[PDB]
RNA sequence: GAUUAACCCAAGUCAAUAGAAGCCGGCGUAAAGAGUGUUUUAGAUCACCCCCUCCCCAAUAAAGCUAAAACUCACCUGAGUUGUAAAAAACUCCAGUUGACACAAAAUAGACUACGAAAGUGGCUUUAACAUAUCUGAACACACAAUAGCUAAGACCCAAACUGGGAUUAGAUACCCCACUAUGCUUAGCCCUAAACCUCAACAGUUAAAUCAACAAAACUGCUCGCCAGAACACUACGAGCCACAGCUUAAAACUCAAA
RNA sequence: AUAUACCGCCAUCUUCAGCAAACCCUGAUGAAGGCUACAAAGUAAGCGCAAGUACCCACGUAAAGACGUUAGGUCAAGGUGUAGCCC
């Protein structure tokens, strides 16, 4: 349930003091937000400082650490690969509940009607 | 510039006439004269070398010359003639109307060498203008009833609406095989690279050899990498020492002359492979002209691409 | 390019062409099908079917190659495999029959594992971030890893540090010491992974 | 911005000839030349003079048939003839152009020293191409 | 400016000055609802008729109490802790675990919208307790009034003007970091100010007509009090009052401008 | 002398795609604004882009590139308004 607006504004006939100050009209807008990119993180920093570990250890010798090499190598490339796939299904919206285009041509077809016709 | 009924009519009684004095010029016969000859009989009578054909001399039909002209589309009383005039788009939406009915007639029932048309081909067929979505949006009607189990009557009705386009086959010709005084079998191609211009004969048998301006490949070819090129055809097809090649070349450098060689070979060779080889060939990048030249210098800039340094500021 | 979009690049493979039907999946049938249909592209007067074609040696050359003179960049790559086969000839031949068994005497094998040997698993690129530029450790497509074993060892071999030493001398020795994890540029390589190590608490900043 | 020879666009008022109405870049792909002589081919002599006595020709016909010329003159030489092929309109009285004619013809012939022939062509008014 | 012509009035003409010519309009944002409530003399018709939100939720005062988090002390461990875009300075009887331990402040509930005249009031308990059986009404009074501040005596975790140090900067009397005081708390007296603004007065009533400058929180009627009348000078000067002495309230004029 | 009077020929954004006559409608008939294709007030001549053409293709490169912007450049290409010089 959404919240009450009854008695939450100022407003004449209203006798207590404003519950809110919207600075914008509590109006429904014929248009939805656009995706926000998430913010992106440094990956495989885990599988990075297990190759940089050996390293310490054996004097930077890529002979004694290619099991841990190989893992980091393979770490980065699956992160590359992840991004040029989520890249796919985002634009598609495989995983997403509606894109902000789809979801805005329906509204376009429903219009909020805050004035009288 | 509207154009009349009765302004069509004397266009036509205009080149008529017109058309029986350009045969009597020419002296030729009137009744056979055809627009061919119209056009070979004017070209040579008003010579012109604009570069742009439609801005030549030309003397044709009325009909291909001037556009296609709506008729007035309501009569004396003022009543429009068409029940969706008021649309501004009768004949749109009457085809739009036609279409859809008939996707309602089957229910109540129930590629490689054709196109659809383009926008500007339906606005010639309906005499309209169309927006983009207009287009779409009948395509995507027309699609629909492809689907659907659509008989004869709506067979004939949908094929008006595509037209036939001619495929060219990428397969690669194959010259003769000719037969010189001694009857030794042979075929003969060209190739070009760069501004290299080579002529190749490459006999059916052989030991290998290869004669370039009457010298040996080697000794014409001292660079290695210009000899990997001749390999390059015969090798890919299994055939290093079994055909003689006696070829020429002029133009371009070294490399140019290489690339010349190796294209006129491999198309003087498909003469001698199976069919499937020739596309092997092809597929390997053998028996494509290289479009790849020397690009002129622009005024006001260094290179062909190569910018002035720009100046510090 | 003079090429149209609609020219594909040439497949020069003579076995990709003798590989029989029925070993070939629908999706491969597919494709050669449709081959049939599409136009290809020159092919270029660098890379020919013959079986002693070795692109990583061509790129090499390439990267040799000053002012389009790849007549002196490719003679100067079969100088130094020559080079070098003459270098491993006379170690082999001086040798006891136990070492002569780990003596490795062919060039390419030794090409390719000395570029192998200075390909660096991680890089560094730098990040704007408060005014200050920062090294941050980064991971490298393989791409970049060969691009960069390749430019070291060239660049490397035009140091000034060498007088009068001819290039097939020079790229030669370079080979061979890296072929056994030694010289310059395997430092190269490692300075590259301890200068990463050590900027190790500056991974978080990047961002992808 | 080009602005050689370019008449520019307007209200859709201005009525451009065919000449006009084409700049420089449709020489010889939409328009033709305007003087056809030997002087510019390859290996031919006299450009120079061919070319001053164009401008002359342009200028004296101009002021010869003041406010009478329609469109561009049209300068045709074969051999040492001249032809002067220009569109006029209708406005002056028959008697005054066969003066001019007349007296052009004679005057440009002892000017050049050559036969020099005036073709006139009439309209009843400036061919219109189109209103930019 | 001269000159030609024209225009107005005309024995006048018209430069300066003065006078004639002004209150039934407004107060969300242009000036204006005075921070809040309550009289008298009065005014109103909204008082009889004739009617529907009494109690409880975060009013107020007093006393008592404490769950979380701090501080401090102690034992045991560690060599660092703090600071961040990144550093330095700072601490190292420091830090981490555990235990004991407030004259400080009051997660969640609260997506509730209540109480109080307003200011304000959201931890727990108890006591006392929230005017008016018409309405409006005191700037001549009375009683209140956040924060800051003053006087005196206390408390002191944390925060923190000022000040000192560190850093930044051309400079940095700042912004950033550290330390610490007045101060924020209690008691007893002062001070009486806020964009004390929901910038929208109280009471009664209406939604139809003309809906209506714009914007904002749709447009109006009745009645009453308060307030406003170009800008700036001016939250100023002078006078007066006041526990106020660099204060508060009330509050002009001259010169200036054609705008604000 | 004046490019700050101009014609002429150009730079520049432009490695842009917009400019816009004439109408129509919205805003109470204010400065202004005018779109949603499962369409809701726009219709738009013309200009530019585009298309065509040149060069070796349909590619590329040229060419083209409006209205305006910088009183941008040029009175010293030539012409020219205004002012000035004329032993
Ligand atoms: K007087
Ligand atoms: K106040
Ligand atoms: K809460
Ligand atoms: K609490
Ligand atoms: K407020
Ligand atoms: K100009
Ligand atoms: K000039
Ligand atoms: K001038
Ligand atoms: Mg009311
Ligand atoms: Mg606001
Ligand atoms: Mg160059
Ligand atoms: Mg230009
Ligand atoms: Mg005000
Ligand atoms: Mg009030
Ligand atoms: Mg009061
Ligand atoms: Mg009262
Ligand atoms: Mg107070
Ligand atoms: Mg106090
Ligand atoms: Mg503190
Ligand atoms: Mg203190
Ligand atoms: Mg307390
Ligand atoms: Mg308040
Ligand atoms: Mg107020
Ligand atoms: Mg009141
Ligand atoms: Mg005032
Ligand atoms: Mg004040
Ligand atoms: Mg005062
Ligand atoms: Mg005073
Ligand atoms: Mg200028
Ligand atoms: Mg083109
Ligand atoms: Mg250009
Ligand atoms: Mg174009
Ligand atoms: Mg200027």
């Amino acid at each position: 349930a959404t919240p009450s607006l009854r008695g939450r504004l100022a407003r004449f006939g209203n006798p207590r003091k404003p519950v809110l100050k919207p600075n914008k009209p509590l109006i429904l807008a014929n248009r939805v937000g656009e995706r926000r990119r998430e913010k992106g993180e440094a990956t495989c920093i885990t599988e990075m400082s297990v190759m940089m570990a050996c390293w310490k250890q054996n004097e930077f010798r890529d002979d004694a650490c290619r099991k841990e090499i190989q893992g980091f190598l393979d770490c980065a490339a699956r992160a590359q690969e992840a991004r040029k796939m989520r890249s796919i299904q985002e634009t598609l919206g495989e995983s997403g509940s509606l894109l902000p285009n789809k979801l805005n041509k329906l509204l376009q077809r429903f219009p909020n009607k805050p004035y009288l016709s | 510039e509207t154009y009349t009924e009765d302004f069509i009519k004397k266009q036509i009684e205009e080149f008529n006439i017109g058309k029986r004095h350009l045969a009597n010029m020419m002296g030729e016969d009137p009744e056979t004269f055809t627009q061919e000859d119209i056009d070979r009989a004017i070209a040579y009578l008003f010579p012109s070398g604009l570069f742009e054909k439609r801005a030549r001399p030309v003397m044709k039909h009325p009909e291909q010359i001037f556009p296609r002209q709506r008729a007035i589309q309501w009569g004396e009383d003022g009543r429009p003639f068409h029940y969706l005039f008021y649309t501004g788009k009768q004949s749109y939406y009457s085809l739009m109307h036609d279409v859809y009915g008939m996707l309602l007639n089957l229910e109540k029932h129930q590629v490689i060498g054709s196109r659809w048309l383009i926008k500007e081909e339906l606005e010639e067929m309906l005499v309209e203008k169309l927006s983009d979505l207009d287009y779409m949006q009948f395509i995507r009607l027309l699609e629909k009833l492809l689907t659907s189990q659509c008989g004869a009557a709506e067979e004939e009705f949908v094929q008006r609406f595509r037209r036939s386009v001619t495929l060219e086959s990428k397969k690669q010709l194959i010259e003769p095989v000719q037969y010189d005084e001694q009857g030794m079998a042979f075929s003969k191609s060209e190739g070009k690279r760069k501004t290299a211009k080579a002529e190749a004969i490459v006999y059916k048998h052989g030991s290998g050899r290869i004669k370039v301006n009457g010298i040996d490949y080697q000794l014409y070819f001292p660079i290695t990498q210009d000899r990997e090129q001749l390999m390059f055809p015969f090798h890919f097809v299994d055939r290093l020492g079994k055909h003689d090649v006696t070829c020429t070349v002029s133009g371009g450098g070294r490399s140019a002359q290489a690339g010349a060689i190796r294209l006129a070979m491999a198309k003087a060779l498909c003469s001698f492979v199976t069919e499937d080889e020739v596309e092997w060939m092809r597929q390997a990048g053998l028996l494509t002209t290289d479009p790849r030249v020397r690009e002129r210098k622009k005024p006001g800039q260094e290179g062909a691409r190569r910018k002035f340094t720009w100046k510090k500021r | 390019s003079r090429y149209s979009p609609e020219f594909k690049d040439p497949l020069i493979d003579k076995e990709y062409y003798r590989k029989p039907v029925e070993e070939l999946t629908e999706e491969e049938k597919y494709v050669r099908e449709l081959k049939k249909t599409q136009l290809i592209k020159a092919a270029p007067a660098g890379k020919t079917s013959s079986v002693f074609e070795d692109p990583v040696i061509s790129k090499f050359t390439n990267m040799m190659m000053i002012g389009g003179n790849k007549v002196l960049a490719r003679s100067l790559m079969i100088q130094t495999l020559e080079a070098v086969k003459r270098k491993q000839f006379e170690k082999y031949h001086a040798a006891s029959a136990e070492e002569q068994a780990t003596i490795e005497r062919n060039p390419y094998t030794i090409f390719h594992q000395a570029l192998k040997n200075c390909e660096p698993m991680i890089g560094l690129v730098p990040i704007l971030k408060g005014g200050r530029f920062y090294q941050v450790p980064v991971p490298l497509p393989d791409r970049r890893r060969r691009f960069l074993a390749m430019k070291w060892m060239i660049t490397e071999c035009r140091d000034k540090k060498h007088q009068r030493t001819l290039m097939p001398e020079k790229l030669s020795h370079k080979l061979l010491e890296a072929f056994h994890n030694q010289g310059p540029v395997i430092k190269r390589k490692h300075d590259l992974h301890k200068m990463a190590e050590a900027n190790r608490a500056l991974a978080h900043y990047r961002w992808w | 911005k080009n602005r050689a020879a370019r008449v520019r666009v307007s209200k859709g008022d201005k009525p451009v000839t065919y000449e006009e109405a084409h700049a420089p870049h449709y020489i010889a792909h939409r328009k033709g030349w305007l003087s056809l002589h030997t002087g510019n081919l390859d290996g031919e002599d006299h450009a120079a003079e061919r070319t001053v006595e164009d401008v002359f020709l342009r200028k004296f016909m101009w002021g010869t048939f003041p406010g009478c010329l329609a469109d561009q003159l049209v300068l045709k030489r074969r051999g040492n003839q001249l032809e002067i092929c220009a569109v006029v309109l209708r406005q002056l009285s028959p008697h005054k152009y066969y003066f001019l004619v007349g007296y052009s013809e004679t005057l440009l012939s002892y000017f050049y020293k050559c036969p020099v022939r005036l073709h006139l062509q009439t309209v009843p008014s400036k061919v219109v191409y189109k209103y930019l």
